[PDB]
């Protein structure tokens, strides 16, 4: 069918890992920042709301 | 604008602060809601929890993106209504991020 | 092995032949709480056939403790991650319960020193009571949240401290400290 | 030194070649095509649409014969009749020399017969001053016969069961072509591969890279849309 | 092997302290292979020899302190890999007898942090 090279490509699939394994390390505490501060705005929202409703 | 709720509370959108002439007409006031927002040229579209749009998804699925003039749940009726605390907290955590 | 790989002969042969693999993690090590054994990456297929001979000679409820208690780590592994990111106080009282017990498992039943020889000497009778107390403290934790007992005062009980002083004696003071320590749990959830 | 820069372009009947690569006399265009993608079939399309350009090059090129050569290294029953029936459809059958090989015809002569035929090309192309188009198609079945000597004998497999004398085996074949500086004839050879899958470490895509300058690839992605 | 045998006599028997700094192990290991291939020893994984181990030991094991002899040789070998990947012998081998590894960052060396 269609299949990729197996010694040219050897060099790229080792480098797959360097990009992947390191890549997903930082992916974790990234999104955590935005979602962390988000909470603040949700709580704080109802502050004036309840009062003025 | 275009804000509508119960009759008594609809009165004051008829004045200033807010613009409006409707009230209820359906479950979520579809008769007015859909037809109106199609143009979307109104200064604000706010649908109160006096109608209660259970499928806020109907408008989003149809609009296919627009934060400009789209319902904002408030309350629209008085029973010492300040319950949009305990409601909004659970409405956010359940579908977006980790549950309560 | 050079990577940690299984596609090398030596590993994928041993792997079936010998029935247990004891992986220690680098992170688990660096904080100074020994052993540093990473559980999801360890296993012992031996345990099955030994469960008869364990309870027979050692203690009757000994197997009953091990298997049961391990559920702590499992519901704690996927809990720490990013679900208690917002503090445990903004979560359910059943998902709190996990870190309340969590204290005793991590400061008592996993903390040890290779620098102190009065805690590193361990035997059946010492380890057995430690794992035991954490069963009897979950049984009382969960009765605490069914009565709506605050998580401020349960984390400040004398009960937790009573475990801590009984890992600083090898096995001599252990019997007398189990007389007092057990019954102390009993009257500190009943003192509240 | 006897070779001199190619520049006399022909119509292959696909705008795509005559722009992007702009195939000219004396030049090779290997048609990279994996397995599970036809290339014997679609090659016949080029083979019948081929026609010189004489009004744009400032001189006649129809004045000196445009004969063509074809030659298979190994083909089936259906593709045998399919070829002739696509040469009978335009009458491009006339003025051709066909040194076909089949899969039931000697397996030793899949690699002997190319070498033979190419020295019957040199005679009508260079010494009778004809523009001869050579098209050699089915270059795996080549490699089948090549394999046999590669390893069974004294010769060793220097890459992928084929001899280590591989370099020569792909040199006398491929080298034939190039515009002469003292003849006005030429051998324009267009190899059409059936190289294994989309691999580039396989002997075929290998050496072929370095060799040609101009090259074109066909793929299977647009081939299932049905575009040709 | 030359300066190896001289070194023994430098740091243990003069009480001096030597620091052996080797560089480029790739060449050391290529040349080796040719020698062994004629003694009827088969080359190893990713062509690099398997009789490497023994021979590589003998250079590195004249390192470590010695009882009563204060002076001893400190070993620092330096070797090359395509991107510091562990998918051939050159690191594996080494990495059993020697302790630690100290790899090089692309970010750093670009910015000229040495």
């Amino acid at each position: 069918s269609q299949v990729s090279p197996t010694r040219m490509n050897l060099l790229q699939r080792r480098g797959q890992l360097r990009l992947a394994q390191k890549g997903v390390d930082l992916l974790k505490k990234k999104r955590d920042a935005l979602v962390a501060e988000f909470f603040g705005l949700v709580r704080e929202a109802m502050e004036a709301r309840k009062a003025l409703d | 604008m275009a804000v509508i709720a119960d009759p008594e509370t609809a009165q004051g959108f008829r004045l200033a602060g807010l613009e409006g002439y409707g009230a209820s007409s359906a479950e979520e006031a579809q008769s007015l809601l859909e037809t109106l927002v199609e143009r979307g040229g109104y200064a604000l579209v706010a649908v109160d929890e006096a109608l209660l749009p259970d499928p806020e998804r109907a408008v989003e699925r149809l609009m296919r993106g627009r934060d400009l003039p789209v319902l904002l749940p408030i309350a629209g009726l008085k029973e010492a209504f300040q319950g949009h605390d305990v409601e909004g907290y659970m409405r956010e955590l359940v579908r977006k991020t980790i549950g309560f | 092995p050079p990577g940690g790989d299984m596609s090398e002969p030596v590993t994928q042969s041993t792997l079936r032949i010998v029935g247990a693999f004891w992986r220690l993690d680098a992170s688990l090590a660096f904080r100074r709480h020994f052993p540093a054994i990473n559980w999801n990456g360890s296993y012992s297929l031996f345990t099955s056939a030994l469960d008869p001979w364990y309870r027979e000679n050692v203690a009757e409820d000994y197997p009953e403790l091990r298997d049961a208690i391990s559920e702590l780590l499992q519901r704690e592994a996927g809990l720490q991650e990013i679900v208690q990111l917002v503090g445990p106080d903004a979560l359910q009282d059943a998902e709190r319960l996990v870190i309340e017990v969590g204290r005793i498992i991590r400061e008592d039943f996993l903390q040890q020193n290779a620098y102190h020889e009065v805690d590193a000497y361990c035997s059946m009778k010492k380890a057995y009571g430690i794992m035991k107390m954490i069963l009897a403290f979950y049984k009382e934790a969960e009765a605490a949240i069914k009565r709506g007992v605050s998580i401020d005062e349960i984390l400040q009980l004398p009960v937790l401290e009573r475990i801590g002083r009984a890992r600083y004696v090898s096995e001599e003071e252990f019997p007398a400290y189990f007389e007092e320590a057990m019954k102390e749990i009993q009257g500190a959830f009943k003192a509240l | 030194v006897a070779r001199r820069k190619p520049e006399q372009f022909i119509q292959t009947g696909i705008s795509t070649i005559d722009v992007m690569n702009t195939l000219v006399r004396g030049q090779k265009l290997p048609i990279f095509s994996g397995s599970g993608l036809p290339a014997n079939e679609i090659a016949a399309q080029i083979a019948r649409q081929a026609t010189v350009r004489p009004d744009l090059s400032g001189e006649g090129e129809k004045e000196e014969p445009f004969a063509v050569v074809f030659a298979a290294m190994g083909i089936t029953q259906r593709e045998l009749s399919y070829f002739i029936q696509e040469f009978e459809r335009t009458g491009a059958l006339s003025r051709s020399v066909l040194f076909l090989n089949k899969a039931d015809d000697p397996t030793i002569e899949r690699i002997l017969t190319p070498r033979m035929a190419l020295t019957v090309a040199e005679y009508l192309a260079f010494e009778h001053d004809y523009h001869v188009l050579v098209i050699l198609t089915d270059m795996t079945n080549y490699c089948e016969a090549l394999r046999e000597i590669g390893a069974a004998r004294e010769e060793i497999p220097g890459r992928r069961g084929y001899p280590g004398y591989m370099y020569t085996d792909l040199a006398t074949i491929y080298e034939r072509a190039g515009v002469v500086e003292g003849k006005k004839g030429s051998v324009t050879q267009i190899p059409i591969l059936s190289m294994p899958d989309d691999d580039r470490t396989h002997p075929i895509p290998d050496l072929t890279g370095y060799i040609t300058e101009g090259q074109i690839q066909l793929s299977r992605e647009l081939h299932r849309k049905g575009i040709y």
